[PDB]
């Protein structure tokens, strides 16, 4: 894509609330994407991509901007736990993105192929009609196997339309140019001074920043333009604690900052396709019409925060416990209530909430 | 060694003597046993080795940033931690903190203690300190600067372990 | 420290003093010696470090969970990891605790006690409330608050470690 990147941010306001930026960040990497294509061909392979570390607490939004960027560009995705590893081989996260990438691309194909899936008799009709067992890491090899050994009107004709070959040598194009990576929790793997096991995760996620080859079913991938995009609280650790061969792979350095008030109450409501319009849509195909006052709005906005401040500081999911917990007397009689226009007031978010949330010990169960 | 915190009109203080004593010998005059913490929001000192305190003061900052800078919820954390960890068990200080919404004090005991009135005096000194700054908060409209510095003056006449260098670090919230 | 445990006519309580002393000083005099335990169905006083009892006192709900609220099966259970645990054996404290059930008291060397009349006194000054709770329970009608409050004063005109600063957690079971 050769969007700018304030086009990027602008788009990325129609989901993310505030954080800008982070915005900026990510935009500055994916336009750079674009301004390496028209290089020549030496800078192109000399220039890499300008990885990003997220920094800041839980449920701000550090994935989200990297899910929508990832959906803006089309470009195949995946999230990964730094964590995991310290216990699979790090390989694995360049076979999943292929894999997600496969069937990406391959449900894109049928999107093509899908619209292609007179004598007036004809057009009257036309009218009418309208066992091998395996340890868990082998199981893949065995499918491919029993794959193998089966092999030895929309489904034949998208299978006669499509080109297997193409699928998946543009699978790898599509993860070598435009991937995307993000390690969540990566400030958990630093030092804290399991030392030299959190290290020795960075080692083993070293090469695929520096640019290596990894081995997959559906091919040959290399690791050299790939973008990344770590994020941790860094309240324990500092980035600082990274390994310097790390350090020097994550370029771009930003700071999300902890969400207000205010903040929740944007949530709820101006993002696309935001919780409390889901649940509209939702109580709609009931046949019922909720409506949300803005001060209602307000106090939801205002009992997540206390909770975050009373307990845990969970973020903006907070919102979601809170608002389902508040229309679970709604979201049951949905059913009988159909036909009625009911209306989520002040009053009625401090009925079903403020006995809940005074009481912090229930607080940390049902919220 | 001595420290007094007192809070009075909108302001809180935390004051410290210098002398650093080995056995029946004076090491070192000029300790600065007092400092600010998280980004100048926070003053506290310490009564005991400085390498010690410094390790303590970091993770305290940490526990502030994982519960957004309540006073009281990090300093049960860091008592809790330094109790249990056999490397911080071996720690051995006594820490002093305030901010502008309480003052308290933190042990290697773990017991995490709010004085009466705010009123914090620690070290050998301390209970010296004490009695001069209830003395001056209950008969005189001194402000909180004005009673640390005179009970850590008196303190030092008294206590052999204490002497007259000072380092305050005030914070005003009115 | 005195602490006082007295059951009668339905009613039993804990009550203790605020006085915490570092050597010949009192160190604090509203210390609160006294708490509710496991969902407010259990009181409960200690003698000694506050995050001793604070860290026994958290075990010990662990034990009425696995125990299904039982005092005397999670009190065993208490003490036998008190005595045998390397880090829970440095802990130096008196334990109070009681229910609807019966009093007892438990210790550091793993012994669990309940006293004759479910009377109990500890710290240094129990001996001394000790003496005057069973002149009262046999020669007068009060009420087991009225018990534990006069003979708590009673410890502290007598000890010079305990002060007449008082909590209480009345349970009634009637
Ligand atoms: N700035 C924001 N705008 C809109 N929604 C947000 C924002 N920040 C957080 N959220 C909501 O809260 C959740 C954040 O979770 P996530 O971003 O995965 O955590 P983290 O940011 O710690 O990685 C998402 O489900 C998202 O819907």
């Amino acid at each position: 894509s050769e969007m700018t990147p304030r086009e990027i941010v602008s788009e990325l306001d129609k989901h993310i609330i505030g954080q800008d930026n982070a915005k900026r960040s990510v935009a500055i990497a994916l336009r750079n994407r674009w301004r390496r294509m028209q290089l020549n061909e030496e800078l192109r392979h000399e220039v890499t991509p300008k990885n990003i570390l997220m920094i800041g607490p839980t449920g701000v939004g550090k994935t989200e901007i990297a899910r929508r960027l990832a959906k803006l560009a089309n470009a195949p995705f995946i999230k990964v736990e730094a964590t995991k590893f310290t216990e699979k081989e790090v390989d694995s996260i360049i076979r999943d993105l292929t894999d997600a990438a496969v069937k990406m691309v391959r449900v894109q194909a049928i999107e093509k192929n899908r619209y292609r899936a007179p004598s007036a008799a004809r057009q009257a009709f036309r009218k009418k009609l309208r066992e091998i067992m395996a340890p868990p890491g082998m199981e893949e090899m065995t499918s491919q196997l029993q794959s193998m050994f089966q092999n030895l009107l929309i489904e034949e004709e998208a299978a006669k339309l499509v080109n297997p070959e193409e699928l998946k040598q543009d699978a790898i194009d599509a993860v070598e140019q435009h991937g995307i990576v993000f390690i969540d929790q990566i400030d958990k793997i630093c030092k804290r001074g399991p030392d030299v096991s959190r290290e020795g995760v960075q080692r083993d996620l070293l090469p695929l920043v520096e640019g290596c080859t990894v081995s997959t079913k559906h091919g040959m991938v290399k690791t050299d333009h790939i973008l990344f995009i770590a994020s941790g609280a860094f309240q324990i650790a500092k980035p600082s604690d990274l390994i310097p061969e790390l350090q020097g792979r994550l370029p771009i350095r930003v700071e999300l900052q902890a969400l207000t008030t205010s903040d929740f109450e944007r949530i709820l409501t101006e993002p696309n396709a935001s919780i409390t319009v889901q649940y509209k849509a939702l109580m709609a195909t009931e046949g019922v019409n909720i409506e949300f006052t803005d001060s209602g709005i307000k106090r939801i906005a205002e009992a997540a925060w206390q909770v975050n401040e009373s307990t845990e500081n969970i973020g903006a999911r907070r919102l979601h416990t809170v608002l389902e917990r508040l229309m679970e007397e709604i979201s049951y009689d949905a059913s009988d209530l159909s036909g009625q226009n009911i209306t989520i007031d002040a009053d009625y978010v401090s009925k079903h909430l403020d006995a809940l949330v005074a009481d912090e010990d229930l607080s940390r169960f049902i919220l | 060694t001595t420290i007094v915190s007192v809070r009075r009109n909108g302001h809180v203080v935390i004051a410290g003597d210098g002398q650093a004593t080995l056995g029946n010998t004076v090491m070192k005059g000029n300790v600065k046993k007092v400092r600010r913490l998280y980004n100048d929001k926070v003053i506290a000192g310490f009564a005991g080795g400085t390498a010690d305190a410094f390790t303590l003061f970091e993770l305290f900052e940490r526990k502030l940033e994982m519960h957004q800078g309540h006073l009281v919820k990090a300093a049960v954390e860091l008592a809790k931690d330094w109790r249990t960890d056999r490397m911080l068990r071996k720690l051995e200080a006594l820490l002093a903190v305030a901010d502008e919404t309480a003052s308290l004090i933190i042990t290697g005991n773990g017991d995490v203690v709010q004085p009466e009135n705010d009123l914090i005096a620690i070290g050998s000194g301390g209970p010296y300190a004490q009695a001069a700054a209830r003395a001056l908060l209950e008969n005189t409209e001194l402000s909180a600067r004005e009673i640390a510095e005179k009970a850590l003056d008196i303190a030092g006449d008294i206590c052999i372990y204490t002497n007259h260098f000072h380092t305050i670090e005030e914070l005003s919230y009115k």
